[PDB]
């Protein structure tokens, strides 16, 4: 269980402002968690999951793919399977759901035969999507948050998240079809 | 072909060659005659054209 503590301590020693084996202090691993708190926020909202679905419904709806369910008293259940014509499949890779009560969103994402949660990230709970990469979700973490210290990060190891942010801006692990010669 | 997903097609140009050549025999046939080679009683023995 990769925690949410282990990418800031990856993150702050990435851009070598805290040394080999130490650990970050209270001020300084507690401002980071605002600011991955944002960038996985900033990916339900517009980002590289998708494009979404509006929809409206005040009853016992179980939700679909890309779905913004938007109720206000219901019971919002997220599928575990699919049954598509008896073809009983899991959902799709890195495919979300958004469920919206009157003051608190919770966003969801299936990333590898799980449903990850991403919402109201603390400092124990585990990281999203994490499982994928260690090393380079802390680096796309550390891109931008290591501009309030003096230091930036090296273009050997920039690189490595623009990668990251490209595999999931894609899709393209899932295995598709040929061309057709229609 | 089939393992680049392709179909198969060809220009049948063989079959029009001779279905046009058969055609010209088919049309100009014959029934058998025979010619007497003198007319010293030989055409009376000429019923073997009948």
């Amino acid at each position: 269980m990769i925690t949410c503590r282990d990418i800031i301590t990856l993150g702050l020693q990435q851009a070598r402002v805290v040394p080999l084996g130490r650990e970050p202090k209270a001020k300084e691993a507690d401002a980071g968690l605002t600011v991955l708190q944002s960038i996985y926020d900033s990916m339900f909202a517009d980002g590289p999951l998708g494009p979404f679905t509006e929809v409206y419904a005040t009853s016992a709806y179980t939700a679909q793919e890309n779905e913004r369910i938007v109720t206000n008293g219901a019971a919002i259940t997220i599928p575990q399977t699919i049954t598509e014509g008896n073809e009983t499949r899991k959902p799709y890779d890195l495919t979300a759901i958004i469920v919206i009560n009157g003051a608190a969103q919770e966003n969801h994402v299936f990333s590898l035969g799980r449903w990850q949660t991403a919402h109201d990230l603390t400092l124990n709970s585990e990281a999203p999507l994490a499982e994928r990469d260690k090393a380079g979700l802390a680096a796309l973490f550390a891109m931008e948050f290591a501009e309030m210290f003096g230091a930036e990060l090296p273009p050997r190891t920039t690189a490595r998240g623009f990668r990251f942010k490209g595999a999931i801006s894609q899709k393209l692990a899932t295995k598709r079809d040929d061309p057709v010669y229609y | 072909l089939e393992a680049r997903k392709q179909p198969a097609t060809y220009f049948n140009e063989v079959k029009l060659s001779i279905r046009g050549l058969v055609g010209v025999f088919e049309q100009g046939d014959s029934d058998p005659r025979a010619w007497p080679r003198n007319p010293q009683d030989e055409d009376s023995a000429d019923i073997a054209t009948k």
